[PDB]
């Protein structure tokens, strides 16, 4: 990777000056320019930004500096649909209070009640590159934050030498210090005075450093998008929780019996383990809920499809029927990834709707994944939700697959084994998947299970009854 | 029908949505960029770009996942939105799930998030190892999820994805799991096999966090609703509860199981002791409801059993328990509610129970019901529209200092503080109750 971070040097970027401001009934507005020559560190220095501060409730500032022409990728409404809808709110009636030095451009978020400095920018440039966007605020000596994950790390975070990476990855083993599975670039700062909220609305790849290199710091290196931020004010901790579920939307509500105890294993190698592994748990009299299947009922590790052997779709069933007979419930994993290098309802479906991720020169793109060579849906793609939607009508209907009460989703990052490393090992994704083993051969064929499963039906036990 | 009879009383204040202001932005959409707008600069460095991050897959953006140069239905290219695509599958298979049973709430447990999936995903925290590091590290996650992210249904592979387990490790692991808002055993195929049955310690260990958690099923079903009402959280760390208590700042081996149950397990590695934090609170011991005086210092156990965890009612709260709890949630839905009254130090408890079908994502009928217990007296009000078949059979109240007069329909246990009245009350109506 390199350590771009540690070394930067930005002592030669000009930053911005504000050249005129103007205020609304809830907003502060004013456009950028370059304070001087640009220093061009990591892409081309934008000659000309916007400042856009609303106020929409008395509990939620939104600060917004982007670009001039509406050029710079925003995330889409569809994704994250942005709150404030109707709502203003006059700049006296609001907990927080914006502030901005001209020259050079810096701005406040202060405590409109007690004047105390929440965020400040102040004596730190600001850059904004086509390919990389910094900003540091002052923080509190020994400050208490929380968030900027998913990360392995302490829950109030590092103050000293500390990189928080926000880029979703395939990172085995959930490493401490490193970037995980997911994206969440909200951070709570909890203080004696109260907590407060400071949300980033970016989805490009960033590297977050808090340090106390002369005074406390935490700086945002972006390599893409523009600075959207939301302030929520508190100041209780469940106050900044509610205002932050405002922006998110509050989440989906969950099924009662979703809360019960759920067993998997990836190794589940037949429907003759899954059922034994049930009948063990109510034998052995400790409450089981839900019984789940990782990789293993797939035909070769292909997404919608059965093993025909190891999951046949009558066993399946009749697997499916008990657990149902005895109020528990089925969920099996599903992952991105379509096999195609053979004809599957995924694949013939996929190049119909014509709805997987392209080269430049048009043709699908490719990778390998546990099928082995594999394509990646493109769910921007206006009939990519018809595409999934239909696949699971066809598969989990308890015959061409088990009708399944939940979904487990994994490997969505997504995943790609073809790039180990990029790219794809200097390889075809026929010999990748050949030496990685994708997919591995699957266990021996079975008689049965190795002893009875009482209260499982005698298809389930053949070699037992 | 889906006449969402009796909901709406936990919902936070709408703020004033003048419809003709629309976006302050002047524009017709939040992010004030049109359709074909904001989709990104041009002769950009899509793989490895000027400054890399601390990417750990690799040197490159594309290492272990999709090219980060593939330009996407109207012009998006993987570089930007790469974060979203684990976000945005995940949307994609909610509606499929929606699609073939459109009545029912689609519970989804998925790897890769961003902000705001919280909406239409739950998580689990993926491939750990069975080790006591990623037992210990699950709290801190957990807690960034329920209480940070908006993702209140979250957990990590109880007992540990990758490696082989230790019977006390995985006993430890079945406690501390009880007190996920997902708890799942998972292991990797070359993992000897972990289910809680195959060690006899685990399998107990299991019996008595399975028991625990069913008996509080209600109680943080009742949580996960409420977040899903205002967005407060299902979990919460200790300085939720205690802001103005520096020492609570960096806690991440206890945390609150709803707002009430201070979860505080064994964390470290062949050892049945734990030094734990009490804050300047009343708190009482799970099930013999024992008043614990916190000073807000830290506290030590020892001979902590490696099938037992340590869990404490915080005061001025009430708890609506099963009775019992049951192999399924089908049977412990047919069990009778044990009122679990904790008075804080102003002698007072506050809690709330939510009933409901259990599985439809709009409700026919409801019941958000509300519990008050001051002087003597359990206060029930709120809406009772859900025939639920079962009533309040026990009314607990903890720190009860002295045995009262009356012996009709009331034990007393001395040693541990605690009344227990017997009593038959149906959940069809508001109602008071004298227990002192
Ligand atoms: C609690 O969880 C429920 C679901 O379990 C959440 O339901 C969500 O409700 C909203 C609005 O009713 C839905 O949003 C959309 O509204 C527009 C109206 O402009 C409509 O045209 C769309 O078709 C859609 O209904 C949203 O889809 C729905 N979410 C799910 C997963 O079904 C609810 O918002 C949560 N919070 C509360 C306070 O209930
Ligand atoms: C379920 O439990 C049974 C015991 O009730 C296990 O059966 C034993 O399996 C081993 C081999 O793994 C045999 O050597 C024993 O003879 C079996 N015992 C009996 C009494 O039949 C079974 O393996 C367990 N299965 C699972 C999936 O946990
Ligand atoms: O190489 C990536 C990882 O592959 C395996 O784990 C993945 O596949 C399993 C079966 O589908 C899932 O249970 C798991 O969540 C996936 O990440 C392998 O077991 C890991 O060790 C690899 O790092
Ligand atoms: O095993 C059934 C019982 O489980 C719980 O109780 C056990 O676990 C607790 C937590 O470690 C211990 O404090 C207690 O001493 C154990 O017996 C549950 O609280 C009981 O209601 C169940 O009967
Ligand atoms: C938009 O502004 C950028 C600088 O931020 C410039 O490079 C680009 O050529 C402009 N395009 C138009 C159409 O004005
Ligand atoms: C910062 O911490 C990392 C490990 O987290 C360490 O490798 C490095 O030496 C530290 N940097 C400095 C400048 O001390
Ligand atoms: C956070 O600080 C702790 C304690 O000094 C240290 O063990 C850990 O390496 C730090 N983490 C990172 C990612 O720097
Ligand atoms: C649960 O216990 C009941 C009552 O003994 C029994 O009918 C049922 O089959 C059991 N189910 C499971 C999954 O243990
Ligand atoms: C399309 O371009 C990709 C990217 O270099 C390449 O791997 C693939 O072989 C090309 N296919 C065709 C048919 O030209
Ligand atoms: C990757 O490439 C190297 C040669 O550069 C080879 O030794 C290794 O086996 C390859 N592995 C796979 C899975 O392609
Ligand atoms: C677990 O131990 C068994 C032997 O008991 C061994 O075969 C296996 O390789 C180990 N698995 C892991 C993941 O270390
Ligand atoms: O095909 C499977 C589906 O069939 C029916 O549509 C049922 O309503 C649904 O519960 C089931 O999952
Ligand atoms: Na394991």
């Amino acid at each position: 990777p390199g350590d771009d971070l540690y070394v930067k040097d930005l002592s030669g970027c000009p930053g911005y000056k504000a050249t005129k401001h103007w205020q609304t009934r809830s907003g502060f507005y004013a456009d950028l320019t370059l304070a001087g020559p640009a220093c061009n560190v990591f892409g081309t220095d934008l000659p000309d930004l916007k400042l856009e501060v609303e106020y929409q409730t008395s509990d939620r500032l939104h600060v917004k500096i982007l670009d001039t022409n509406n050029t710079v990728y925003q995330v889409p409404d569809s994704v994250f649909p942005r709150p404030g809808f109707g709502e203003w709110c006059s700049p006296k009636d609001s907990k927080l209070k914006f502030d901005f030095q001209a020259d050079p451009f810096s701005f406040t978020v202060s405590r409109t009640d007690t004047g105390e400095v929440l965020f400040d920018t102040t004596g730190n440039k600001l850059v904004f590159e086509s390919q990389y966007v910094y900003l540091k605020t002052h923080l509190p000596q020994n400050p208490h934050l929380y968030g900027l994950g998913e990360h392995s790390d302490a829950f109030m975070l590092n103050t000293t030498n500390y990189t928080r990476t926000i880029y979703t990855r395939d990172a085995y083993g959930t490493p401490q210090g490193e970037n995980l599975y997911g994206a969440h670039p909200i951070y709570f700062d909890h203080r004696q005075t109260g907590t407060h909220g400071v949300f980033l609305l970016n989805s490009n790849g960033m590297d977050i450093f808090i340090d106390n290199n002369a005074t406390q710091y935490l700086e945002y290196n972006i390599i893409g998008g523009v600075l959207d931020f939301y302030f929520i004010a508190g100041p209780s901790p469940r106050d900044v929780a509610i205002q932050y579920a405002e922006i998110t939307q509050t989440p989906l509500m969950t099924p009662y019996w979703g809360l019960g105890y759920h067993q998997c294993k990836y190794g589940y190698q037949d429907v003759y383990e899954v059922a034994a592994v049930v009948a063990n748990y109510s034998t052995n009299n400790i409450p089981l809920e839900t019984i789940w299947t990782d990789i293993d009922y797939m035909d070769r590790r292909r997404i919608f499809t059965i093993d025909p052997e190891r999951f046949p779709a009558n066993l399946y069933k009749d697997l499916v029927d008990t657990i149902h007979a005895r109020d528990q419930h089925y969920i099996v994993m599903v992952d991105p990834a379509v096999y195609y290098k053979e004809s599957n309802p995924a694949l013939d479906e996929g190049l119909r709707y014509d709805i997987f991720m392209k080269e430049n020169n048009g043709s699908e793109y490719q990778g390998v994944v546990w099928a082995g060579p594999s394509h990646f849906p493109d769910w921007f793609h206006p009939d990519s939700q018809q595409y999934w939607s239909e696949q699971f009508l066809a598969f989990f209907d308890g015959t061409n697959g088990p009708d399944i009460d939940a979904l487990w989703i994994d490997m969505n990052e997504p995943a790609n084994f073809y790039n180990r490393p990029y790219p794809g090992n200097n390889t075809t994704p026929e010999n990748f998947a050949e030496v990685d083993g994708d997919p591995p051969a699957a266990p021996a064929v079975r008689d049965g299970p190795d002893a009875p499963i009482p209260g499982f039906p005698a298809s389930l036990q053949p070699n037992w009854v | 029908s889906r006449r969402n009879l009796g909901a709406g009383h936990w919902k936070s204040p709408k703020g004033k949505v003048d419809p003709r202001a629309g976006w302050q932005n002047g524009k017709q959409t939040g992010s004030g960029c049109g359709p074909n707008e904001c989709k990104g600069l041009p002769n950009r460095h899509l793989i490895r770009p000027p400054y890399m991050i601390q990417n750990g897959a690799g040197p490159t953006l594309a290492d272990s996942t999709a090219d980060t140069d593939l330009v996407q239905s109207g012009g998006y290219v993987q570089y930007d939105t790469h974060n979203l695509y684990g976000a945005m599958m995940s949307s994609h298979s909610h509606n499929a799930m929606r699609a073939r049973r459109p009545d029912d709430r689609a519970l989804v447990i998925t790897r890769s998030t961003f902000a705001g999936s919280g909406k239409d995903v739950s998580h689990w925290l993926g491939d750990n190892v069975s080790g006591w590091l990623w037992y210990q590290l699950s709290i801190s996650q957990i807690l960034q999820f329920a209480s940070l992210y908006q993702i209140p249904v979250v957990g990590p592979d109880v007992c540990g994805f990758g490696g082989n387990v230790t019977e006390t490790l995985c006993a430890r692991w079945a406690t501390l799991g009880s007190f996920y808002t997902f708890f799942r055993n998972h292991a990797e195929i070359y993992a000897n096999p972990q289910e809680f049955y195959r060690w006899p310690t685990v399998a107990q260990a299991a019996r008595n966090g399975i028991s625990i958690r069913y008996q509080l099923l209600d109680y943080i079903y009742t949580a996960i609703y409420k977040q899903n009402q205002t967005g407060t959280p299902a979990l919460n760390p200790l300085f939720f509860n205690y802001p103005n208590d520096p020492n609570t700042y960096p806690i991440d081996l206890q945390f609150f199981y709803g707002d009430g149950i201070l979860v505080s397990p064994v964390t470290e590695e062949n050892s049945t002791s734990v030094t734990f934090y009490l804050p300047d609170d009343i708190f009482y011991e799970w099930g013999t409801g024992k008043p614990v005086r916190g000073q807000g210092e830290y506290v030590s156990l020892d001979n902590i059993d490696y099938t037992d965890i340590t869990i404490h009612y915080k005061g001025g709260i009430v708890y609506p328990q099963r009775i019992e709890s049951a192999n399924t949630t089908t049977a412990l839905r047919q069990k009778g509610f044990n009122i679990v009254v904790a008075p804080g130090l102003d002698g007072r408890a506050e809690g709330s129970l939510y009933l409901d079908d259990g599985v439809s994502v709009v409700q026919d009928t409801v019941s958000e019901i509300d519990f008050v217990y001051e002087n003597g007296k359990l206060t029930m009000t709120g809406s009772f529209e859900y025939e639920a078949g079962v009533g309040i059979e026990t009314i607990t109240v903890l720190g009860v200092e002295s045995k009262p007069e009356g012996d009709e329909d009331v034990e007393y246990d001395a040693e541990n503080k605690k009344l227990v009245k017997h009593v038959d009350v149906p959940l069809t109506g508001e109602n008071e109750i004298t227990i002192l």
